[PDB]
């Protein structure tokens, strides 16, 4: 049904599946064919198996800007979240190229913030995985505000946590 | 044994109070004395034996039966904290096996399809728990939310969580208080809290307001927000207005928050928010008044009634499936155990008293 | 409510001068009920965090918990002034000669009570007043009312470089 | 040049004052290849570390990447002002309508410049101030060009007891 408990698990299994294919299958291609791997399949690459757990699973932006919000899909765009390399705490974002182009957002940036946030608090380092066209230019300045935070994130944690750039 | 006169704060001051049924007593005046002063007839039992001050003053917190019993559970008591604030609680480290069992599934289905029918409570609890145990704390006191510890990796954790089975899972001030100080209890010897949340809100009544549950209620909020110790919550199902605030939400500093496809997490009941919403909407036509509302109110809660809004904001990290409860805790806990945060410097806090 | 308040003018560094008469507290099987052990605790524990100056004054009645309670010496005040009119005991003449003299006054039944009332009059003459607490320093002094001014003055220009603090602490565990 | 000079008044504790009026970053393969990616994040590493007072007045361009170096709010200033003339933005209203207005243009060749202007005058009408920012509380407020003194002054007051830290560490680790 969806009234029922059962149900409502049934619709959280529809959600996670329409979330961890966020792209279109045609973007996935593209990107297959430039030779690059997908935001999930570096993440699986990097974290020790079974080790990534999801944050931001279903965020969604809140533009309306130049019909932005004709679109919304979970995610928005970048992959978050934590896991183990050999296994030593490691905290992970990586961006999506499939969605949106990459660009950066507003809820996109705030998910790179969390996982920072988390980094610096939990004292683990950060690994960002980039592959971005740009600013979500439809956003105006929300984008560059998320840009913003997430600069002055990297400068109080120089020297604090260890910060790579998997630039892809 | 008796604990009279200005001798019961010293007790008071300390963080748990065990008392034993029928032979131990504590009262600042006497019987005889009210007598003379007021006029009423009390027995040193009623004033203030143990099952009294195990469920009607909030003082103490364990009514064993026995000295034997009661001094076995302080032993259990210090079993779960650190010698003293400047190291963790003391841990017999053991690797958890994170494949779903049986018993991690049963979880899927705790929940009832009816908003009303309650669950147990406790049952969730202990099946994120090492060995199911939970060691709880004034139990007797304030049942309508519950409090305690187990142990997660055999690492001790504290918790705390609403209890569907009293009062639907109402807060009110007791229940406030008594999960405040177990809060702050916890914080300061450095144990991790666990809280697992299904508030519909505050009882209602008069006698609330009146009794204080502004600065009452406040207690809870100021000790979740105060904590820096890891704070991982999971809403099983009705989070409602101030309440979700209340019960360690991400906005008063937890770690992580996760919620079941069950929760529920809105500022009001659908029915007091689309009375307020569509007041005028439901005005007009006073043809077909109801089945309108019937509907609007259907809406309301179909599109809202849920974490999915939550989730869109972060103010959840995670909608997941009951069953993972388990695995999303210890994997939590694992990386939350080097977290390391601070308050302004300052003396002390102001906390509502 | 005094609780509270001293606790907020600690945090922000202002001193707190205190006057003394209290007999006890409130009876009554509503007051236990309602908590009073845990709730009572807060001003003791107030008091005895504070770091502050304190300055007490005990203008006439201070017995039982009741004196510990209000800024005493024990918690930690710095200076304990008391009046010629403080009585500072453990409890009552009354209830503390029914505890005391309990058998020598059961003894005769003939004569129970003006023995009785003579035991209390004898008791009040020679413990309601400050001078035992004076005898072991509980109170700095015993002073003339009319120099309470002067004390306080004089009290708080010495104390206002005072310098504690307690234990560390992430903070304390106060009575909720 | 700038990232030096905040750097020193910084640590010997003095305050910035930073007017923005920038349009972006020089274009030119030269910057580029000379390192412009890890020489110009000096500028942003400046200001994020810097705890000093900062006060920013956007008097005209503060567009894309440069609006973030500039000393904005997100990087931790303290008060952000702008004038009427203040035009925030992601890019450029003609570099942005090229993005976001590629297929609705690129429809009829017939008439393709005209509303290609038309759009761009539009979205400069609508985006090339300071009002949106306004809006997300970027810059704490729209001023007076003639405002600017009486700002400073009284944000200086307050901002002088300024105190913040960044986390424990031997050092950072800016670009060099």
């Amino acid at each position: 049904d969806i009234h029922t408990t059962a149900g409502k698990l049934a619709d959280l299994r529809r959600r996670i599946e329409e979330a961890t294919h966020a792209g279109s299958a045609r973007a996935v291609e593209k990107q297959h064919a430039k030779g690059k791997l997908t935001a999930r399949e570096r993440i699986d690459l990097l974290l020790d198996e079974g080790s990534f757990v999801e944050l931001d699973e279903f965020a969604r932006h809140r533009s309306t800007n130049f019909g932005l919000d004709a679109n919304r899909p979970y995610g928005d765009g970048v992959v978050t979240g934590y896991g183990t390399v050999d296994g030593r705490p490691v905290a992970v974002f990586s961006q999506d190229f499939t969605v949106f182009g990459g660009a950066l957002g507003e809820v996109y940036g705030q998910k790179i913030v969390k996982v920072m946030d988390f980094a610096l608090k939990t004292g683990c380092p950060v690994v960002g995985i980039n592959d971005s066209g740009g600013a979500r230019i439809q956003e105006g300045v929300a984008s560059l505000g998320a840009y913003g935070e997430i600069f002055r994130r990297n400068t109080h944690a120089s020297g604090v946590i260890p910060q790579i750039s998997l630039v892809v | 044994g008796p604990c009279a006169g200005g001798a019961v704060y010293s007790p008071a001051i300390t963080d748990f109070t065990v008392m034993v049924d029928q032979t131990s007593h504590m009262f600042i005046t006497g019987p005889d004395v009210i007598k003379t002063v007021t006029g009423e007839d009390v027995g040193f039992e009623e004033l203030g034996g143990a099952r009294t001050h195990n469920s009607t003053s909030g003082v103490a917190h364990h009514m064993a039966g026995d000295e034997k019993d009661a001094v076995e559970y302080v032993k259990q008591l210090l079993s779960y904290l650190p010698s003293n604030n400047l190291s963790e609680p003391p841990a017999f480290p053991e690797e958890a096996d994170l494949a779903v069992t049986d018993e991690d599934a049963e979880l899927d289905t705790i929940v009832p399809d009816s908003a009303n029918q309650p669950y147990d409570m406790h049952s969730v609890i202990e099946h994120v728990l090492d060995d199911a145990e939970f060691f709880e704390t004034q139990p007797l006191f304030a049942p309508n939310i519950l409090t305690g510890f187990g142990r997660v990796e055999g690492r001790p954790v504290g918790i705390v969580a609403n209890q569907p089975m009293q009062f639907a899972g109402c807060l009110d001030i007791t229940a406030s208080e008594k999960a405040a100080r177990f809060v702050r209890t916890c914080d300061a010897f450095n144990v991790p809290v666990l809280t697992f949340v299904d508030v519909p809100g505050f009882l209602p009544g008069v006698d609330q307001e009146h009794d204080g549950i502004i600065r009452r209620g406040a207690k809870l909020i100021f000790a979740y927000a105060e904590a820096t110790v890891p704070l991982i919550t999971v809403i099983t199902r009705k989070a409602f207005g101030g309440a979700y605030d209340v019960m360690g939400s991400k906005h008063l500093g937890a770690d992580l928050n996760l919620a079941w496809p069950t929760a529920q997490i809105a500022v009001m009941g659908a029915q007091g928010a689309v009375n307020i919403l569509h007041r005028r909407t439901i005005a007009d036509a006073g043809d077909d008044a109801e089945a309108t509302r019937a509907r609007l109110i259907q809406e309301y809660e179909d599109a809202l009634l849920n974490p999915y809004t939550a989730a869109e904001r972060g103010y959840v990290d995670a909608v997941i499936m009951p069953s993972d409860t388990r695995r999303h805790i210890v994997r939590g806990l694992r990386q939350l155990r080097t977290k390391r945060e601070s308050l302004p410097p300052k003396k002390h806090g102001n906390i509502p008293l």
